[PDB]
RNA sequence: UUGGAUAUGCCAUAUAAAGCGCUUUCGAAGAGUCGAGUUGUUUGGGAAUGCAGCUCUAAAUGGGUGGUAAAUUUCAUCUAA
RNA sequence: UUGACCUCAAAUCAGGUAGGACUACGCGCUGAACUUAAGCAUAUCAAUAAGCGCAGGAAAAGAAAAUAACCAUGAUUCCCUCAGUAACGGCGAGUGAAGCGGGAAAAGCUCAAAUUUGAAAUCUGGCAACAUUUCUUUUGUUGUCCGAGUUGUAAUUUCAA
């Protein structure tokens, strides 16, 4: 099996061959345009575990999205309140740039279902990631019962509602202590209801 | 493989071995994973790394891993050339396990 | 402001709570539904029981470890020890609780009790009419819709009774024993440290 | 108006009993009864009891 | 022999 | 102490039993195959320009602001160790 | 108009497929991810509860979590990306 | 010179799909100030209103990188209880959960990592047949050609093993 030696060779990112192959792949990914379709995935591995397949209706785009922090779009940096919101520039983002990535790829291919996505590459400026994509309208995938449940339509647009794997992160979706508060508006909407019962 | 499929089902219908009707094949190991499989056991006695895989990765490892097994390897042009071997249009690697004879 | 006898206010009610107000007036809206949706389950998947069977535990805290109360599923080791396969447990509705363990025998033999009771008050219907086939009744004319509850409760250790009082029991100091095993475990981790730094010292 | 009024009056259930009890007992005592309202004047018997 | 082909054969026989 | 509440083997005294392995609790040992394929994996890629660091720091016996080096580079001083050992391996069998 | 049985007829190639039983055996388990520092924001989470940015970036009985920072050593527990 | 493959285009190409509305409830993003602190800047209001994106008849969450420290429990959700508690707070105004316990309901599983290698066993589409119908409106099966696919589609395995 090929997956193991390829899983591997990508936990040793700072190899000289990794850093070449990161060199020459960001150049030319930076050559083509912010979201262009890749013909084939760039590590199959990776694709294969997240849940690509090589068949019809499985599709994978590469996207770049800048790095960096948020500020906040307020105009020429004047805020106004109490100081305690008045920060504009040391702002950041509750969602990863893999999550703007999926969004922005799939309003890109509005008619297909983001599966998941992966991290590919990086620079200074732009990171870079491949998203892949499901085709409900396809019949290999439509008859495939691996697959089904994703052309459901409670599926549209898991990546704008967070039900991704990085969405689930980003939300603090998870079991235990340390993942108390969420969700968070089912939780505080409990925590904050006033239940007054009939014979109180 | 459709005709001799065919073959072998009249063959069966007619009351006969399936091991008997078909001889044992003789044919180049294909396939990424396979072949990595054949020389971490030691089957592939050739092996044969297209030079322009893309991406590049997938074999990389490939000589390495040909020369701690001792399987003679070559790094041979055009993928698509192997392809054609193996009916396809292109091709990772091609194994060579087993020849007859006249060609050993 | 506060000048009256009493205790000192302390109402959460600076959010707007009477946006989230909660009233209880579909109570009994909400009890006839849970009854009409039971009584629906009883009758769609009759004859079997409505309730599965479910092991008796212990709870987790030695406020409550005293009482046996329901689990979730027998374990696999259980269900290995009356005889029933696991994937067969699950056709004939007995739950299989992968993750639970029995770290005593009081325990397991308490669960494995109670399957081979339910196994022998159980009628297995045949797949096909007439041809019954290992685990399967051969007269089945009789089922009726029972309660596990009726058949097979869960029931709490008795208390012990009477017993006699010996001698061993008479010169024994319950508090000297109690204060001296505290001060044990307190100087457990000190009396090995001291043990250990004289052993290398020597 | 606010519907989380309190509609319902919560009651101990032994006063209820209590209170059931007093009832009966009244209900057997031909006076009350015709305070009550009822037109028993002519009933042959107080507790009225019927065959089955 | 393959088995996988045997139950091909018998497919196709059918 | 055993049955008492208190004490240091605290607690009710019952027929213990031996609880069969769990297969979730075999992760972490190092498969044939695994190790295999990730020394196959090294030979093909090499080391981080950090391991080549503490390797030559190590060569030199500074051990010492080797492991602080591997400490601020991996971030603990327990991943720092273990990439001590694991380079101190890979030079006594470069010199061997 | 549907439901689950039945009462039957027909097509069903079970060469097959599966459960269980003991194995001196092997047993692949998700990476710019965990984690660390820092900066914002969050939490009841207090020498950081989650999330996000940036920098550094593992591992293989390893890695999480055991609600006071750190180093070492045990013990439970779970098996992330 | 023909070809093969990779990559990238074009078409009123064959067949599909996305937008917009509703938005009480649901998932996120973004995000205040009035107000309380008898002033006020942290705090509070409030992880609120407004703004933005995306769903369903529910959504979300969900078969433990979960609690616990017991004689241990056992996916998620909701209810009562923990509990105005531990904790957080110009420790000021104020804020503030979780384990157990009781109940309602219960249901479990699917991949990636394996040589089918004595046989890509997998799949879309065209065409031609048959067939079926909430339905001449729906849904398919069989045959056969082109194609997708070895840079990996089936079977097999999922840690409970």
């Amino acid at each position: 099996g090929a997956y193991k030696y390829l899983e591997e060779l990508a936990k040793k990112k700072q190899s000289d061959v990794n850093l070449f192959l990161s060199r020459v792949r960001a150049w030319e990914y930076r050559q083509m345009n912010v979201i262009h379709r890749a013909s084939r995935p760039s590590r199959p591995d990776k694709a294969r575990r997240l849940g690509y397949k090589a068949k019809q209706g499985y599709v994978i785009y590469r996207i770049r999205v800048r790095r960096g922090g948020r500020k906040r779009p307020v105009p020429k940096g004047q805020t106004y309140g109490k100081p305690v919101h008045q920060g504009v520039n040391h702002l950041k983002y509750q969602r990863s740039a893999r999550c703007t990535a999926e969004e922005r790829v799939g309003r890109y291919c509005s008619n297909l279902r983001v599966l998941n996505s992966y991290w590919v590459n990086q620079d200074a400026t732009y990171k870079f990631f491949e998203v892949i994509l499901v085709d409900p309208s396809h019949k290999a995938i439509r008859r495939d019962p691996r697959i089904n449940w994703i052309v459901n339509p409670v599926h549209k647009h898991r990546e704008s509602r967070g039900l991704t794997s990085i969405g689930k992160k980003s939300r603090g979706i998870g079991k235990g202590h340390r993942f108390n508060n969420s969700p968070q508006h089912a939780t505080w909407l409990r925590h904050n209801t006033l239940s007054l019962r009939r014979y109180r | 493989k459709k005709q001799r499929l065919v073959a072998e089902a009249e063959a069966v219908a007619n009351g006969k071995s399936a091991q008997d009707v078909s001889k044992k094949p003789y044919n180049v190991k294909y396939g990424l994973n396979h072949v990595v499989a054949l020389i971490e056991a030691k089957k592939a006695k050739l092996v044969l790394i297209a030079s322009d895989v893309d991406p590049i990765e997938l074999v990389v490892f490939l000589p390495a891993l040909c020369k701690k097994m001792g399987v003679p390897y070559a790094i041979v042009k055009n993928k698509a050339r192997l392809g054609t071997v193996i009916h396809q249009k292109t091709a990772a690697v091609l194994a060579v396990t087993e020849v007859r004879e006249e060609d050993k | 402001a506060i000048h009256v006898k009493g205790q000192l206010p302390n109402a959460h009610f600076h959010k707007d709570w009477q946006r989230y107000v909660k009233t209880w007036f579909n109570q009994p809206g909400r009890k006839l539904r849970r009854r009409q949706a039971r009584q629906t389950k009883a009758a769609k998947i009759a004859p079997r029981p409505v309730e599965a069977i479910r092991p008796a535990v212990k709870p987790p805290t030695i406020r409550y470890n005293m009482k046996v109360r329901a689990g979730r599923g027998f374990t696999l080791e259980e269900l290995k020890a009356a005889g029933v396969s696991r994937r067969v447990a699950s056709t004939i509705g007995i739950p299989v609780d992968h993750r639970r363990r029995n770290r005593s025998e009081e325990s397991l033999q308490r669960n494995v009790e109670r399957i081979k009771v339910y196994l022998a008050h159980l009628i297995v219907f045949p797949r096909k009419a007439g041809q019954p086939k290992k685990g399967d009744a051969t007269d089945v004319s009789g089922a009726e819709q029972t309660d596990v509850a009726a058949v097979l409760p869960i029931t709490q250790e008795a208390v012990e009774e009477a017993k006699p009082i010996t001698e061993e029991a008479k010169n024994f100091n319950a508090f000297s024993t109690l204060s001296n095993e505290r001060a044990y475990a307190r100087y457990a981790g000190a009396r090995a440290a001291f043990q250990k730094k004289r052993a290398e010292e020597a | 108006t606010k519907t989380w009024r309190k509609w319902h009056v919560k009651v101990n259930q032994n006063e209820k009993r209590y209170a059931i009890a007093s009832a009966v007992a009244a209900s057997g005592v031909p006076s009350l009864l015709l305070a009550r309202g009822h037109r028993i004047e002519e009933i042959p018997e107080v507790p009225l009891v019927v065959d089955d | 022999p393959s088995k996988h082909e045997q139950k091909r054969i018998l497919q196709l026989a059918y | 102490a055993p049955g008492l509440v208190v004490g240091l083997n605290k607690g009710k005294t019952l027929t213990k039993r031996q609880l069969p392995e769990r297969p979730s609790r075999r992760k972490g040992h190092l498969s044939k195959r695994t190790a295999f394929v990730r020394s196959i994996v090294r030979e093909v890629a090499g080391f981080a320009p950090y391991e080549r660091r503490v390797m030559e720091l190590i060569r030199n016996s500074q051990d010492k602001r080797a492991r602080k080096l591997a400490k601020k580079r991996l971030g603990t001083l327990k991943r720092a160790k273990g990439k001590i050992e694991e380079l101190t391996s890979v030079i006594q069998s470069s010199r061997l």
